[PDB]
């Protein structure tokens, strides 16, 4: 049901729907691209990877990977167009965070922020929503690793383990069985499960070069990139 | 056809139709070619009027001492520019105290009419302006656009079926740039002869010439002015 | 003629010796009578080539085929993402299709690669629409 | 300045009726189930927050987001556009706070909340909120409670509801909540309504008490939460 | 129906047509390509002729924003020299600043970030320039990176832009990125762009060059044709 | 195919389509005896298509080249008496949005005047008017560009 | 298939001003003369009824003082440019000490010829008629709502200007004297008129550089109507 | 659209060829035409040169000494009291037509008829004027 | 950017203004208020839109709004589309009050938010406030005062007056009920209550349902008098009372 230019403006539906948001959250597939969020412990675990159509791709341009701040890094799906426009305003307010308040932002806030600036693009009718998504990590005072994760519907959102994208929701019913019945989750557990969520969706076993792992640990809390060396260390030890 | 309503709006074949149909007005304009040598430069024009008591509207118009000017289409953007073409030049004549070489000049202008071919609610600019000058390396002759693509050339016409004066140049304005100023207008002047008409001049008054040099200030010629041009030709052939 | 079918299928019959199989673009017209059970018990769609697949439907086209000693497939893999096993094959006749131009009896997979990458690009300048509901 | 064209979206329809407003009123009812009840001491308000999978912890969001501390607050409807008025009244609040240094009436709190809202439906260029805030607080001895609604419109109801079903749960608010008990009660009977659309699971996770004591309000925790509710209701 | 109109309004296939219309139009433009060295990044432009047209050396799309970068542009002319002044005074800005070299990688991110800008409201319009940016330096190296209509900011060794595209870059994995110097690129790149775009829709036309680098102690110049005429020597020698 | 059922008045050609195409999938001797189709816009084109007995064979056929403008008005003007006096450059720099047949309406356009005119020849400048005759469209008046 | 009022057209140009110039064909006939020895300018006032008072329709007024003009179509539309107009000339005289001359007025009116847009609304649709005398004598200019000057010896506006023109150039010359070009415009109007000829429907517009001003005055067009 | 057809654009194009054959070519006869409707704003100005080009009429509201005149032409036939006055009934309406002053007495007769009185009373003729008068202020 | 604007403000070609003419149909629906010509003091009246039990009635004046010492208002629409109005017109009478320490006239008080409801609609495209509602007070010249807001920024003041479409019946009631000089404002109380008592739908004529709110002059108090319905029920006994003394006629 549909009435005036509401399939080219941002406003209710007759029966209150918004054909924009629904256009930006099937946006995403036009990036064919998964990213999956697990959690543990002491630890949380993200994984992500990249298409090399032509053996000019430089890996270090195309990583899909980005760093927030030096304890945080973040990741994102769908176009990168859209993405790396929110990357520089995720570091400013990170940034004004560090003026105004004096010490380090909880990342738990800066969603709810970045998400009121999406609510923002999803009032005025004269302005692109932005579909890109965006996925956040971050460490708190004696809370652990956090995984939060923000779609551009104008909210935030945090959880335990979360995958959102193309092909996450198979990915995600794979995660519900291996977090419980009562399995805990240490360093060695998280990134073995990494590529078992992507396995059964994909099953294509390929190079860890075009996959890029990232982690966030308490050991030193500044955020890692890890090195395909060591990827390929994890990736045998899984298969016996 | 609804998607030619906007300049923001891309066509499926990602050509602007606004940008086309102010060309469609460059064409409507007075066919005038301007041509330069390697020491001399000659702009003609051609003037154009409604009724016969009505004095024919020039073209050519003097703005820099080195620096003159034709025109076709729209009138009111015309002078506009053209305020904005005075700008320029006093600007660096004050602070500089030195004139500005045309190159650098027009990019200031494509820049100027960028702004109304994007931003919604604004039009394209309707343009027939070619612009003539001397840098220290001699005349440039460039030509403008609604679109604001300027081209650095030898010789150049817009107008009414202006393209028949060019098929003309070809072969003519290769052998132009060895002779001097005196030949060189009257050979401006034969483009246009082949774009009007031939059973009727082609007068002294419904037409335009000027010249500019390096060691000559550029002055506008009109009505018996253009006398000493147009003397000691030949009619074209039946 | 649903009503044919839907009866039969609902009956009051046993078609349990009888095997039947039915084809489509969209389960979308399918009514839900036809997306129930019993009539169609079971579903399975058509996925898009994996890689690994890819490679094996490649090679049994190279078969009758004539080429070069020189050959390596992994190159096509590469170069060749998201494609129907139908247009694969289009791909391979038309890199052969393309030897015929240069008349050579061996064509080397260079050649290969040249009409492979530039006409499977084209495809997917055609490919508009390809997008199809579950 | 956006280009400022701020035309208003709304017409008016020839009966009167507003429709982007009305459209509005149609995702409220499509939202969450929240009940509210007002009796004797104070206000209990009940939310409802359920998971879509088992991989969602409720520990992180929360739907009850009091604005001042003998003032809380729940919602109905969407929620990013529940997020804007809340950081809107936090700011709202202040100047009362710092003109007059004295706690913001409940019922102040509702003019100057409506008014800016009612002015973003006028506003040229942007759609109401689709939230029908449910506000409440303990001022001068007597508490409140307060409903508001996209057109900007408050009331003043004993026991109210919000949310898919709402028309079936008023009669049961009105038979069976009525004249004035205490906070238990008024937490009782809250969660046995909220248990009428609510699924055949009820956990500490999936609904939210909030009350509002004379004292001031008090966000419960989830332990409390199922310790009420166990054997629910 | 309509939703192509504005490129801040989506379609039903959850993308925006105002971009898609914008990047063919970079394409009906003639072929500009690009390769980088490991000392150096080369750039390149093919010129057409139409009737003469006018004098050579006249609105080439080699353009110089600074002293180590410059714009090897494809596309409508106009907007890319309004570009040209945008990354023009933004370097000023670095410059002012800052006072060293800008590098490569946040330039390109300022003017991406304007790429994606012009395409979140209804006023201005998708850009329809996509231009090539490489740069070397000692302390930086060489790095090449293309941008494109949407505002994606990445880089490759090498990239082509115009009618001809996969045809321009498929002879790029036979030449040696690395083991070649820039001297030889020069006219390994100018044999193949002779031999490349058929004769038979352009009878004449002309092939601009440019080059920056340790040679030229990162000076970014246009390579003088009359110096060593490399490209006719070996390119009219190369059609057989 | 449109989108939503029901239904599509083609659809009982959709399924004669779809059974051509089943022709040339369930059965092989439909390897023999070659088909051609062309469609005037590929707007709405079934995904279908794609296959080597089905559409295979794809080229996107722009505005021709001036070039061409130039060359097919001459095979098309070869049968009658022109004046061995032609630019055939004017035209086809001229030519803008023009198709190949719009060529062939401009041949005929000179001819059409040339009644007129008397004369059994036909000239250089009865075609560029015949060009600006029909194109582009009509009319209003000279003014306002002095 | 409006378009933002300011946008080209398919053929083409400016939409709302080409329809501009049809209100010129509605509205009222003006036909000014320049003569060596000065500039006439007469028009018709239209009278549609006896409740029209006389004096309280004016076509022509004088923005400068040795500067005339005469307007075309509707009335209150030049008002805005009249009125300002004699401004700019006069702050000219300030700054320089010397009157603006007739073609400076041109050029005046020409840069706020289009100022119409939305943001940084609608072009008017007078045509006028710029009478005076400048450093070279007795001058007549003609002006279009689009801007466009062009020097008109004797130019005609409004409804029958087309047919007016013709009958100009046929009696026109360059040897007019004054007092033959005032009896030549009457006869034109009177053809042109379905009222009679009388001193409230008509009024002529003159000025000379040695006899001025005048403007002009009353009963001078009553001795001028039994001169027909 | 009545039952199940299609559509806007075909409704169009059927009027159109209406006028066509309205125009007409060619048709000289008659069958002479006359088009009538409460708002002509809705019609397209497509219909109005083939015809009606020379005529077309507009239906005033009626003032005061014209509802007087139609009170007097229903109520002929009718009896009335003596004390019914024409110059307050019209003096109390606003903005009504024929058949409204026509309702209100049809159901002052058929009031009367309760009665069995052929003669209505004016305060039987305000208490009925009063129903039609509450129909429209209803809703 | 112009496609989306749907012309709320350009006029309508048939004469009629269009987006007003769906405004006054908003107040036809809706609210209920009544008013009269008293002497010595003046009354108003409305009808509860929700005459739900449930409700807290902690508002006090719901459909009653006082905007002065002197005057007072009843609303007819959306509430909060009123409530800017109210503190609006608020803040302008206490700037007169300001400035000149003098009670606010009714004339130019009402003419001033007249005067801002025109405003949004001759430019912007605003949504022009669809609530006309009412007016009430005493000034030294004049007295006692009645006036009427209209969305098309007109007021309506009279004597009387219909709001909403419903009292169109009250009106001819009111011409058969016409008094000059007749207060007694008891009488016209139990007359705006025959009013309901026929008029409006709802029958009973339930005392919770409606809100009589008087204002009677006094030096220099002006007393505002809010009338509990105890009281009132008791009243509209009195009222049926009449009506059971009137059938005893025939
Ligand atoms: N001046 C008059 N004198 C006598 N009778 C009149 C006069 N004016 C109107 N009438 C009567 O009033 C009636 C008005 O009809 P009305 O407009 O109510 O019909 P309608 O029900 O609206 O028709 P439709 O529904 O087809 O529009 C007419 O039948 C006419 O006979």
């Amino acid at each position: 049901s549909s009435a005036g230019f509401d399939r080219h403006i941002t406003i209710f539906s007759p029966e209150g729907r918004l054909y924009q948001v629904e256009y930006a959250f099937k946006a995403i597939n036009q990036g064919g691209l998964t990213s999956v969020a697990v959690r543990g412990k002491d630890c949380a675990v993200i994984v992500t990877q990249k298409k090399v159509p032509d053996k000019l791709l430089d890996s270090s341009t195309v990583t899909h990977l980005f760093k927030i701040t030096e304890n945080i890094g973040c990741v994102m799906t769908g176009m990168t167009a859209d993405s790396r426009s929110q990357v520089q305003r995720a570091r400013y307010e990170a940034a004004n965070w560090k003026y105004k308040y004096g010490y380090e932002i909880p990342v738990d806030m800066l969603c709810k922020r970045i998400a009121d600036i999406s609510q923002v693009y999803t009032q005025n009718a004269e302005m692109r929503p932005l579909g890109c998504c965006m996925i956040l990590i971050g460490i708190d005072e004696e809370q652990g690793p956090q995984v939060y994760k923000c779609d551009p519907a104008g909210y935030y959102c945090g959880f335990k383990a979360t995958a959102a994208g193309v092909k996450q929701t198979e990915s995600t019913s794979f995660l519900e069985k291996k977090v419980k019945k009562k399995f805990d989750w240490t360093f060695e557990q998280t990134v073995e499960t990494a590529i078992t969520c992507l396995s059964t969706v994909l099953s294509i076993d390929f190079k860890p070069s075009e996959i890029e792992v990232g982690v966030v640990t308490v050991e030193n809390p500044k955020f890692r990139i890890l090195t395909e060396a060591e990827i390929d260390a994890h990736l045998v030890a899984l298969a016996e | 056809n609804q998607y030619d309503n906007d300049v923001t709006v891309w066509s499926p074949q990602g050509r602007i139709h606004q940008i086309e149909y102010a060309m469609e007005a460059v064409k409507q304009g007075s066919a005038t070619v301007g041509l330069k040598s390697k020491t001399h430069a000659v702009l003609v024009a051609l003037k154009r009027a409604q009724s016969e008591l009505a004095a024919h509207q020039k073209k050519i118009l003097h703005v820099d001492n080195h620096i003159g000017i034709s025109i076709a289409g729209l009138t009111a953007d015309a002078r506009l520019l053209c305020n904005f073409m005075r700008q320029e030049c006093l600007d660096s004549r004050f602070v500089f105290d030195r004139p500005l070489p045309v190159s650098r000049l027009v990019s200031l202008i494509g820049s100027k009419t960028q702004i109304p071919t994007q931003r919604y609610g604004r039009r394209p600019y309707g343009v027939g302006l070619l612009i003539a000058g001397y840098d220290d390396m001699g005349p440039h002759i460039f030509q403008t656009c609604p679109s604001a693509n300027y081209f650095d050339c030898r010789a150049m016409s817009i107008g009414a079926r202006s393209q028949s004066a060019r098929t003309y140049l070809e072969r003519h304005m290769s052998e132009f740039m060895e002779c001097n100023l005196n030949e060189l207008v009257k050979h401006g002047l034969r483009a246009l002869r082949e774009t009007l008409p031939a059973e009727q001049d082609l007068t002294t008054k419904n037409v335009s010439i000027g010249i500019v040099g390096k060691d000559l200030e550029f002055t506008i010629y009109d009505d018996d002015d253009v006398s000493p041009f147009l003397e000691g030709l030949e009619e074209r052939p039946q | 003629t649903l009503m044919e079918l839907l009866n039969q299928m609902d009956g009051f019959d046993t078609l349990h010796r009888v095997k039947m199989i039915m084809a489509t673009n969209r389960p979308d017209t399918l009514d839900p009578a036809l997306l129930r059970p019993g009539r169609l018990d079971r579903k399975i769609h058509i996925d898009l080539p994996n890689e690994q697949a890819r490679l094996d439907i490649l090679k049994i086209h190279a078969g009758p085929i004539t080429k070069h000693g020189e050959i390596d497939y992994e190159a096509i893999v590469k170069l060749s993402d998201g494609f129907n096993g139908a247009d694969l094959r289009n791909v391979c006749t038309e890199a052969g299709m393309f030897a015929i131009r240069a008349d050579h009896d061996f064509v080397v997979q260079e050649d290969f690669m040249k009409a492979v990458r530039k006409v499977a690009d084209s495809k997917k300048l055609e490919s508009k629409l390809d997008y199809k509901p579950v | 300045a956006e280009r400022g064209y701020s035309f208003s979206l709304t017409t008016f329809s020839p009966s009167g009726k507003l429709v982007q407003i009305e459209y509005a009123l149609a995702a409220v009812a499509g939202g969450a189930p929240s009940v509210g009840i007002k009796a004797a001491n104070g206000v209990v308000l009940a939310t409802e927050k359920k998971q879509k999978s088992i991989l969602y912890d409720e520990r992180s969001v929360h739907k009850v987001e009091p604005i001042t501390k003998h003032i809380g607050l729940v919602y109905s409807g969407m929620g990013p556009d529940y997020r804007v008025l809340v950081h809107r009244a936090r700011k709202l609040a202040q100047q009362y706070y710092l003109v007059y240094q004295e706690p913001i009436p409940t019922a102040q709190l509702v003019q100057r909340v409506a008014s800016v809202m009612q002015e973003y439906t006028q506003s040229g260029g942007v759609r109401p909120f689709g939230v029908s805030l449910l506000i409440c607080g303990w001022n001068e001895g007597r508490p409140y409670l307060f409903q508001s609604d996209p057109s900007g419109a408050y009331f003043a109801w004993k026991a109210t509801a919000m949310g898919k079903n709402y028309v079936n749960g008023k009669t049961f608010l009105e038979k069976r909540y009525n004249e004035d008990l205490e906070l238990e009660d008024a937490i009782h009977t809250a969660i046995l309504t909220l248990k009428e659309s609510f699924e055949g699971q009820m956990t500490e996770d999936n609904i939210e008490v909030g009350i509002c004591n004379e004292a001031g309000f008090r966000r419960l925790t989830p332990t409390e939460v199922k310790d009420y509710l166990a054997a629910i209701a | 129906t309509g939703y192509d109109l504005s490129a801040s309004t989506f379609s039903p296939d959850g993308r925006v047509f105002q971009v898609e219309y914008a990047m063919k139009a970079v394409e009906n433009s003639s072929t500009a390509i690009g390769i980088r060295c490991k000392d150096g990044v080369v750039f390149g432009v093919e010129k057409l002729v139409l009737s003469k047209l006018y004098e050579e050396g006249s609105n080439k799309r080699l353009f110089n924003v600074d002293r180590h970068v410059g714009m090897a542009v494809a596309g409508l002319l106009a907007d890319a020299r309004s570009l040209a002044d945008i990354a023009r005074e933004e370097a000023s800005n670095f410059r002012s600043n800052f006072g060293y070299n800008i590098p490569l990688k946040h330039l390109a991110d300022r003017v991406a970030m304007y790429v994606h800008a012009y395409t979140l409201y209804s006023a201005v319009r998708p850009f329809g320039c996509s231009f090539m940016l490489g740069s070397y330096s000692v302390n930086d190296g060489a790095q090449l990176y293309m941008i494109d209509p949407s505002g994606v900011s990445y880089g490759y060794w090498g990239c082509a832009i115009g009618k001809a595209r996969q045809a321009a870059k498929t002879e790029i994995e036979k030449l040696q990125m690395k083991e070649m110097t820039c001297r030889d690129i020069v006219k390994e790149v100018a044999k193949i762009i002779y031999i490349v775009h058929d004769e038979v829709k352009d009878k004449a036309f002309e092939l601009e060059l440019s080059w920056v680098g340790e040679l030229t102690n990162g000076r970014h110049e246009i390579v003088p044709k009359d110096i060593r005429e490399e490209a006719e020597k070996y390119a009219k020698e190369s059609l057989k | 195919k449109r989108f939503d059922s029901e239904k599509a008045g083609d659809r009982e050609v959709q399924r004669t389509m779809l059974e051509l195409l089943n022709q040339l999938d369930g059965f092989q001797p439909n390897t023999q005896v070659k088909v051609i189709a062309a469609t005037n816009r590929v707007d709405i084109l079934d995904p279908a298509l794609l296959r080597s007995g089905r559409l295979d064979r794809k080229i996107e056929f722009p505005m021709p080249n001036e070039e061409a403008r130039a060359r097919i008005m001459q095979i098309h003007s070869r049968k009658m008496n022109v004046s061995p006096d032609v630019n055939y450059e004017e035209l086809a720099r001229c030519t803008d949005d023009f198709n190949g047949a719009q060529c062939k309406a401009v041949c005929v356009e000179a001819g059409m005047i040339a009644l007129r005119r008397g004369a059994t020849e036909l000239t250089h400048e009865d075609y560029m008017e015949g060009i600006l005759e029909v194109q582009a469209k009509k009319k209003a008046n000279l003014q306002y560009y002095a | 298939y409006d378009r933002g009022v300011n946008t080209f057209s398919p053929e083409g140009r400016l939409f709302q001003v080409e329809y501009a110039i049809e209100a010129i064909k509605l509205g009222s006939t003006a036909i000014g003369i320049q003569t060596s020895e000065g500039v006439c300018l007469a028009v018709e006032k239209r009278i549609t009824s006896p409740l029209m008072e006389p004096s309280s329709i004016e076509k022509i007024v004088e923005i400068d003082a040795h500067i005339g003009c005469a307007m075309s179509g509707l009335i209150a539309d030049a008002k805005t440019l009249i009125d300002k107009a004699r401004v700019e000339t006069q702050n000219h005289w300030f700054t320089y000490n010397e009157t603006m001359t007739v073609e400076s007025v041109t050029q005046a009116v020409s840069n706020l010829a289009l100022q119409f847009g939305e943001e940084d609304s609608r072009p008017f649709g007078v045509a006028l008629l710029f009478g005076g005398v400048d450093e070279k004598g007795p001058q007549l200019f003609h002006m279009d709502p689009s801007g466009t000057f062009v020097q008109c010896d004797a130019r005609a506006i409004g409804s029958a200007s087309e047919g007016a023109q013709s009958s100009l150039q046929e009696v026109y010359h360059k040897s007019m004297t004054l007092k033959e070009a005032i009896k030549s415009s009457l006869i034109i109007l009177k053809q042109v008129m379905e009222e009679k000829l009388n001193a409230t429907n008509i009024e002529l517009a003159t000025v000379q550089p040695g006899q001025n001003f005048h403007m002009f005055t009353k009963e001078e067009l009553e001795e001028v109507i039994k001169d027909i | 659209y009545d039952s199940n057809s299609g559509g806007e654009r075909e409704i169009q194009r059927t009027m159109l060829e209406l006028l066509n054959q309205l125009d007409g070519f060619d048709s000289r006869g008659d069958v002479k035409v006359i088009m009538a409707t409460n708002r002509i704003e809705t019609l397209d100005p497509a219909l109005i040169r083939p015809g009606r080009i020379d005529r077309k009429i507009e239906f005033p509201l009626p003032d005061e000494k014209t509802k007087k005149r139609i009170f007097q032409i229903h109520t002929s036939r009718m009896t009335l009291a003596d004390d019914v006055t024409l110059d307050d009934l019209i003096m109390a309406k606003d903005d009504l037509s024929g058949a409204d002053i026509k309702a209100i007495c049809t159901e002052a007769g058929l009031m009367a008829l309760r009665e069995r009185r052929m003669k209505v009373t004016n305060e039987d003729f305000k208490k009925s004027k009063e129903n039609v008068l509450y129909k429209k202020q209803e809703g | 950017s112009r496609r989306y604007d749907s012309r709320t403000t350009i006029f309508s070609p048939e004469g009629r203004l269009y987006q007003v003419e769906y405004a006054m149909e908003a107040i036809g629906h809706a609210g209920t208020c009544l008013g009269i010509l008293a002497n010595d003091g003046v009354l108003l009246a409305a009808e509860r839109r929700n005459i739900h039990k449930l409700l807290d009635e902690v508002f006090f004046s719901e459909k009653i709004y006082k905007l002065n010492e002197d005057m007072a208002c009843s609303v007819a629409g959306i509430t909060s589309d009123a409530n800017v109005l109210t503190n609006e017109l608020r803040l302008i009478a206490q700037r007169y009050l300001l400035q000149y320490q003098e009670p606010i006239p009714c004339e130019q008080l009402v003419t001033a938010l007249c005067d801002i409801k025109q405003a949004y609609t001759q430019f912007g495209g605003k949504r022009p406030f669809g609530v006309s509602l009412l007016y009430i007070g005493w000034d030294k010249h004049y007295g006692f005062q009645l006036y009427q807001s209209d969305p098309s920024g007109n007021y309506g003041g009279w004597k009387a007056t219909c709001i909403g479409n419903n009292s169109a019946a009250a009106v001819s009631m009111l011409k058969q009920d016409y008094k000059e000089g007749e207060m007694t404002l008891k009488s016209a109380l139990a007359l705006a209550i025959k009013v309901l008592n026929k008029t409006m739908d709802v029958s009973k004529l339930s005392a919770e349902k409606v809100e009589i709110a008087t204002l009677t002059r006094e030096n220099g108090k002006t007393v505002i008098r809010v009338l509990k319905q105890k009281e009132v029920e008791q009243l509209i006994k009195k009222h049926e009372e009449e009506e059971a003394k009137a059938e005893r006629e025939k």
